[PDB]
């Protein structure tokens, strides 16, 4: 016998897609707003790993992204394209988040950013802890939930002819944890 | 320049691997962590410690106080036990809600001792004498204060120490148990006499049950199912 | 050759990354630099220099020298601040113009300490005590001298030293003051008595007000916003 | 970073490769091994074990213990091999079922010394003497008893041994024998005297035969061809 298998890192260290953020390709068409997805990077959808954290109090931990996209056209028609290129940008805490396709915050040089050409290996990139304080907080007995940032992802070629919609899965994978104050966990149901 | 081979495997992504990754935010430095008093280091620091066990799980007991004492009486002198279970950590609803249970569920193996305890929390004049009996695996719980006599057993004597502890051994041939469905042995308690008292105080004690892990206990192989 | 394994995050451009590139002229020798004087290294050495403070916004007054001076006067002795000041040093219209708050503007999280000064430039010999009161956080800024001076406070006489300097110390639970919306604490001045002079002289003073970093003053986390 | 040139070869799967393959549960911990007793390192252990050889495969006699015995008797004392029996391990039908010829049918080429057993198990009073000839390679089995005995052979006396080993010795050319189709030698038995016998005890005598590899014996270039 060894714990081993149960310390905190080989219990929270485990690849968990948190979300699937979907785009489409800039049809100029009739493509309303599908041109870009956004999301705020919050564990509280993911009940399982939800729950593990709140197993704690506190807790630190370099969160590691990957990236899988995939694409499809929408049409059984002639659909050709070239290799198309998504951007993937984090947005750290406290920082503009993109509005339009095209809005400024694409650019803005404060947000790190990845250009992963589709088929190929995928993307990853590994923002470290970003509390403002020393560790995130899982409960609050205050007034005035932290943060770690906004994806976003867009696709880069623009006249399309062929509508081209693309899932793009986040597998975020705590690294390098540590947790305070363990509480009794909460019932499976409530979520 | 220097001449390489891809071999099969690269370009995949494997959840379970991990290589340093690219940061994104090289120049930022992190805010130093303070020493918060109460971190964790291994989930088996958490199966050690002793939680309450819902001993009466019935539809109406269950969902608040009610399901963790045990109505100790002095009602006919019946013969059967006090209250038996089965010690199947994950096989059994009672043990399944405990603290340590639920670090089991994230485990498919887990191979280590409980300790149980059994805090009487009656009248302090109260007295009397229970006896409570581990039927090991294999065998079948006792159902008369006799034959659970014969095999191992406290006779815990409610007016000298309001609480009976006891670690139940480990044991398994394929050495981890799993938690899934089908053996791990049992825990009765008998009225040894009955439990006799001085003036008008009542003739309902109660005894609450504790549970939790020994340095021996251990798990492995994770698995996680929580879904919707 | 060498056997590799290609995992993933590779081929995709990684802006926040850096890697040794291949260069375009790699014979061509670099034009060897100079010791120009005034080298900067770090741009808290920016945030070091005091620099003026726009006192008055009030359209008329401001884009013109005008927003920068006090009038000290000599009317109706009224009994509120001078001059109150929010130590927002981002979240006050006031102190975001200055070049602290330039740099500040460039991140989110700082935290240090900042001095102020006020560089009275009325006549040489005029003469006053004028009380410059530091309200800390949390608490509402002073609107009587009398407040003021149960606080801690600077009673600077005019006639004896030009200039009230004071540094403003660091506070913060979140040990790191965010720049967005909300407290920070706040500076007032408050006639202690009125500015008396000799002959003609005008009763008409004015003072300059001075803010920058001092050593303990960082910044991290960079965000640029600047766009059209 | 570093420059590389992937040569040919790369991203091709090659059954026949073993590199690093990253591993899928990098936190599981294994359940340790025991030392349970007889592991084979080797696959020769087993072409090692002298095993019966079928030497009758007569549709009849075959598929029931009929297949191993010899049927030694005392009839008309003719002048032929009790038993011949072709050395081709693998290009023998008789010797092919063996498990010596088992391991054998996964290689290709194999080279090694035989060694054979002739266990006599008729009547403890039983008693003659049979003479056992080893026909080198090339050769032709010897058809008379005189022949054999002008070869190499032992003269086996069933009265004081109830049997004869007797290692055949290695040889090939090609310093590697083919299991496929064509020489190897053979191995026959000479009823040297007939089987005499003291009162009632019956005329029918039987004798075992046996085969395994020496250490000499090796095998190289594996071979599986079992499907459906």
């Amino acid at each position: 016998r060894s714990r081993s298998e149960s310390s905190i890192e080989s219990f929270f260290a485990r690849g968990a897609c948190v979300t699937i953020m979907t785009v489409d390709n800039p049809a100029s068409t009739t493509n309303k707003d599908k041109l870009f997805a956004v999301w705020k990077i919050t564990y509280k959808d993911t009940v399982q790993l939800r729950r593990k954290l709140e197993f704690f109090t506190y807790s630190r931990f370099d969160m590691e992204l990957t990236f899988v996209v995939t694409a499809n056209f929408t049409e059984t028609n002639n659909g050709h394209a070239l290799n198309q290129v998504y951007q993937i940008m984090y947005v750290p805490p406290g920082a503009p988040v993109p509005e339009k396709w095209d809005d400024y915050t694409w650019q803005t040089s404060s947000n790190p950013s990845i250009f992963y050409t589709y088929g190929t290996a995928p993307a990853r990139i590994s923002v470290p802890y970003v509390g403002i304080s020393n560790a995130y907080s899982h409960f609050y007995d205050g007034f005035s939930l932290n943060d770690f940032g906004i994806l976003a992802v867009r696709v880069v070629n623009d006249h399309n002819p062929t509508k081209v919609t693309s899932k793009i899965r986040v597998y975020l994978k705590p690294k390098h944890i540590r947790v305070w104050c363990p509480r009794p966990p909460r019932a499976v149901a409530y979520y | 320049g220097l001449p390489v081979m891809n071999t099969p495997g690269s370009n995949q992504y494997l959840t379970a691997d991990n290589f340093q990754s690219p940061c994104a935010l090289p120049e930022f430095d992190v805010t130093p962590p303070i020493d918060i008093p109460g971190e964790v280091k291994n989930m088996m620091e958490l199966a050690e410690i002793d939680t309450m066990i819902p001993f009466d799980l019935s539809a109406t007991k269950k969902n608040t106080m009610e399901m963790y004492r045990v109505r100790l009486s002095d009602k006919p002198h019946t013969d059967d036990p006090i209250l038996c279970l089965s010690l199947s950590p994950a096989s059994d609803p009672r043990l399944s809600h405990t603290m340590l249970g639920e670090i089991l569920n994230y485990y498919t193996h887990w191979a280590g001792s409980l300790k149980f305890t059994f805090l009487f929390c009656g009248s302090m004049m109260a007295t009397g004498k229970l006896l409570v009996s581990y039927a090991p695996p294999g065998a079948d719980p006792p159902k008369k204060r006799k034959e659970a006599m014969l095999g191992t057993h406290v006779i815990w004597d409610i007016g000298l120490q309001s609480s009976c502890t006891m670690v139940v051994p480990w044991i398994s041939n394929t050495t981890y148990r799993q938690t899934i469905d089908t053996e791990g042995g049992y825990i009765s308690v008998f009225y040894q006499t009955r439990i006799v008292v001085p003036l008008s105080t009542p003739r309902e004690m109660d005894i609450l049950g504790f549970v939790s892990a020994c340095n021996d206990f251990s798990v492995r192989l994770l698995r996680d199912t929580t879904h919707i």
